RNA sequence: ACUUAAGCAGUGGAGCAUGUUAUUUAAUUCGAUAAUCCACGACUAACCUUACCAUAUUUUGAAUAUUAUAAUAAUUAUAAUUAUUAUAUUACAGGCGUUACAUUGUUGUCUUUAGUUCGUGCUGCAAAGUUUUAGAUUAAGUUCAUAAACGAACAAAACUCCAUAUAUAUAAUUUUAAUUAUAUAUAAUUUUAUAUUAUUUAUUAAUAUAAAGAAAGGAAUUAAGACAAAUCAUAAUGAUCCUUAUAAUAUGGGUAAUAGACGUGCUAUAAUAAAAUGAUAAUAAAAUUAUAUAAAAUAUAUUUAAUUAUAUUUAAUUAAUAAUAUAAAACAUUUUAAUUUUUAAUAUAUUUUUUUAUUAUAAUAUGAAUUAUAAUCUGAAAUUCGAUUAUAUGAAAAAAGAAUUGCUAGUAAUACGUAAAUUAGUAUGUUACGGUGAAUAUUCUAACUGUUUCGCACUAAUCACUCAUCACGCGUUGAAA
């Protein structure tokens, strides 16, 4: 007799597994590698998984048309997947009717692929006016794109730049706001100032990256620069914020002050004293297609380099952006809801506005125990929480605590609310005169 | 309900944990009960006997509760509690073994 | 030089078993998640185990201590103290709660272990260095040699321990296996002699040939760094959380669900191979039996008997004694679809268990999944969900391939069996034990390690350091209508 709350149902993310579309996948498997010999597509595949293996590296364009052919083989099916679950995110959250976008923007390295995820999510009926799609790393790449969008059912227009004379109101970025391992702080400054002119009023900005701690830098540093957190002290919740141009965070950040798990530089992470640390990133699973199966074969991708699976597991950080409109009523509308609006501190345990908008974001797998289910949470206070939910307390909370997943939104109150220790090892982050002095004060004091 | 076990039972003089407690009340009470469950017992198994004495005596067998099973009773390491890797020679599980082994705490077992 | 590559021997498209995952579910207890791959423990999940779900029920609970009471025994001089047991009392106990709960520790893997310190001595003003040497040799630190160095301690080696061969002792040779057992000791890290090759010229090494030998294998044994690990079930401590419930008990349910995907194993897909039979009983080892083991016999399936499976009855033995248990492959005969390569009728023969002539004459007599019926076994209980037998049923599985396993060895392989642990009961898993007993040769590639050459503005040591930029001020100096 017990079920989920229609609150907590809409606080879930989309849990089911991905899949290509089967056209897109018959389609790559018959063209795209039946002419190659597996061989040295293993072998080009393996030359760029090797140079990605290092710490805190980056997504690179393909150069060469083999590249091309192992980016599809490989790299194309995480991305997807990590696009495809950001705007099923987006969709959610902004309600599945005020998400009918108009002019679209897509720049990524591989093929045209938050295209064929749009494409894929808002069905084959959805007919807007541009389909703009940048591909950066080589002209081949578009052939090829132009063969996937083939399938589905062209008005994509597959572009090596962006056409510049031109607004957009979805934009989807994808391993874009960062190409140099150094140069880091800044190069994400600019490149998100370059799209963010070109982002219409009511619009939307999807910025996806790797998943690993220097692409939550990446991401952490984006959602810093665009929301100055610390030019809005004491400001709780979410309101448009000025970057006649205010932008708000939708997901997967439930406020807009400090990220508490944000430290600067990514190198902390490989020292022995940032093991602990901890990133924000989010999980999907992603069916393989046959091409990839494959592909991952043999002593070059199926060893250790010192059982299978159906699917892939793949990690990703991401930031989703809205602009607001322009009129007389929303600008006079930011200024008062800034202005006589105290929200009030949010405290441990709040949680906001008690909408999609505020609702806490599990960001680690909940521990299930008989009873009572403990959960990590990004709240709304700008902290880091951990809720946990007893039967005792509430049968039906509880029950829907057993089902809630890391990237969920947790919408339902719990008994105990404390202070999250994954941020522990984040606020820890002349001797030689002392030694000389020292050495030469005790010899002296030998005597 | 100052014991949770319907019969006050001494407890074992080492190691406890809750298993323990539970392996050891049914083990005192099989002790207890083993002549009553091995009469009924036969006399539902002698087909020389009337029907109705061996239904009679399969339903005691039904209606005794579980604590005097035989079929219940597992042997657990005395040091830790674990009911895995139970070796009988010792009473011990498979790390408790060697470790104890190590420390020359059993008699005559040496490292092969 | 791990790895690759080559060669040899396999396994490998199906069914089932067993795991993991996905989905499902009240629960399907728990396990991975920084982009090649990879969530994967079971010496036994019906109840128990159990950690999970449902429903009931318990509330100082398993502990220690305090304070009261109610008895019960000992002692005072009759009350009292002393103890023991119950009841209550509250500090609490309890927690398969948390690793996004941190420390040590420990464990695993990997790199290095002829090297690290100390002492003297020697060189340089000194910090430092300790010099041949970037030595020879071996598959290997293996075996040697050498130097302004020489020692010591550890480490390595020797040593030690198995095994093997031999000696002594022991056994009243019916606990018999004296062809044995198990104590002690010995042996080898083998040695000698020539010849040819090389040589740092022999008193060296290799090969060959002789000589003496039984002599041919294996294990353990220290530290130092790096990373991983909370079924860390290799702990402890601490922190934090629950305290009518995140603790505790009972009944039932689940862990066994089924679209998929994959790992491992078992049985197969027939003739260098399966089946049946083989009684004065072809030929083993290593284990087990007081929380047992089950002999022979009898009865039923069942058919003269045998075989096989149960039941009845429990002989012996708690064991060098008796039992589990007559090992099995091997070998011999017979049989075997595809196969008209056969069977049968007549003749026929100096092939007679046979020959000849003329006539007729893709799944089997492979495989054993699934399912039906009737029995049996253990257990209190076999419904979810166990094992066995009989009568039926009789599926997929034929061709070629990714892929992968192991590699001189008593190893692989084996339609060779045998035993034990974990069980009341169930092994195709694990660990042991013996029987039979092979093939092949290694062009290649190599992370990584150790020596080295060279440079060095770095020394918390390149995630280094300097240089330069941009802003903010506070100075100083110069030229000036
Ligand atoms: S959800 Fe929270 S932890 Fe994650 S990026 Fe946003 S603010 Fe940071
Ligand atoms: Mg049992
Ligand atoms: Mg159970
Ligand atoms: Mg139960
Ligand atoms: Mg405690
Ligand atoms: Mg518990
Ligand atoms: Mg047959």
């Amino acid at each position: 007799e017990l079920r989920l709350l229609s609150k907590t149902l809409q606080g879930q993310s989309y849990r089911d597994q991905l899949e290509l579309n089967p056209d897109v996948s018959k389609a790559i498997n018959n063209n795209i590698m039946a002419v190659h010999i597996p061989n040295n597509l293993r072998r080009v595949a393996t030359n760029y998984y090797k140079e990605i293996q290092e710490p805190n590296s980056l997504h690179r364009p393909c150069r060469t048309k083999m590249e091309v052919d192992a980016h599809i083989a490989s790299i194309f099916l995480q991305n997807y997947g990590s696009i495809f679950q950001s705007l099923k995110e987006l969709q959610k959250r902004v309600g599945p009717d005020n998400f009918k976008p108009q002019r679209i923007l897509d720049v990524g390295y591989g093929p045209a692929t938050g295209i064929v995820a749009l494409n894929d999510i808002l069905g084959p009926n959805y007919r807007p006016d541009l389909k703009d799609a940048v591909i950066l790393g080589n002209a081949e790449m578009q052939e090829r794109a132009k063969i996937i969008l083939s399938r589905q059912l062209i008005m994509t227009n597959l572009r090596s730049s962006i056409p510049a004379s031109k607004e957009y109101d979805l934009i989807i970025l994808t391993h874009q706001l960062l190409h140099d391992g150094n140069q880091f702080p800044i190069q994400v400054d600019e490149n998100i100032e370059h799209y963010l002119n070109i982002l219409a009023p009511g619009g939307h900005i999807v910025i996806i990256e790797r998943g690993n701690p220097m692409g939550f830098e990446i991401i952490a540093r984006a959602r810093q620069i665009t929301l100055r957190p610390e030019n809005f002290p004491d400001e709780f919740g979410k309101i448009p914020r000025p970057w006649n141009y205010f932008l708000k965070v939708i997901a997967p950040c439930p406020h807009q002050r400090k990220c508490p798990l944000q430290v600067g530089n990514p190198n902390f992470y490989t020292h022995k004293e940032g093991k602990d640390l901890k990133f924000c990133n989010f999980q999907k699973s992603i069916k393989r297609p046959k091409f990839s199966i494959e592909l991952k074969k043999g002593k070059l991708l199926a060893t250790s380099w010192d059982n299978g699976r159906d699917y892939e597991i793949l990690n990703y950080s991401y930031l989703i952006f809205e602009r607001s409109h322009k009129d007389e009523n929303t600008l006079k509308e930011i200024k008062k809801l800034r202005n006589e609006n105290v929200n009030g501190k949010y405290d441990i345990g709040s949680l906001g506005d008690d909408t999609q908008n505020s609702w806490p974001r599990i960001i680690n797998d909940p521990v299930k125990r008989k009873g009572h289910v403990m959960m990590d949470l990004c709240a709304p206070s700008g902290e880091l929480e951990k809720w946990t939910v007893s039967r005792s307390f509430s049968k039906q909370i509880y029950h829907d605590a057993r089902k809630s997943k890391k990237g969920d939104l947790w919408a339902s109150a719990a008994k105990t609310q404390i202070k999250g220790l994954g941020d522990l090892n984040v606020k820890k982050f002349q001797l030689k005169k002392e030694e000389r002095q020292k050495a030469r004060k005790a010899m002296e004091s030998y005597n | 309900g100052n014991f949770r076990f319907p019969i006050k039972t001494k407890l074992p003089p080492g190691f406890i944990n809750a298993r323990i407690l539970r392996d050891n009340f049914k083990r005192q009470q099989f002790k207890e009960n083993e002549i009553l469950v091995k009469s009924l017992k036969f006399i539902a198994r002698n087909m020389n006997l009337p029907t109705k004495l061996r239904l009679e005596a399969q339903l005691k067998l039904n209606a005794l509760p579980n604590y005097m099973r035989s079929t219940q009773i597992k042997n657990r390491c005395v040091d830790s509690g674990h009911a895995r890797f139970v070796l009988s020679d010792f009473r011990l599980c498979r790390y408790q073994f060697r470790e104890n082994a190590l420390k020359g705490n059993l008699p005559g077992v040496k490292k092969g």
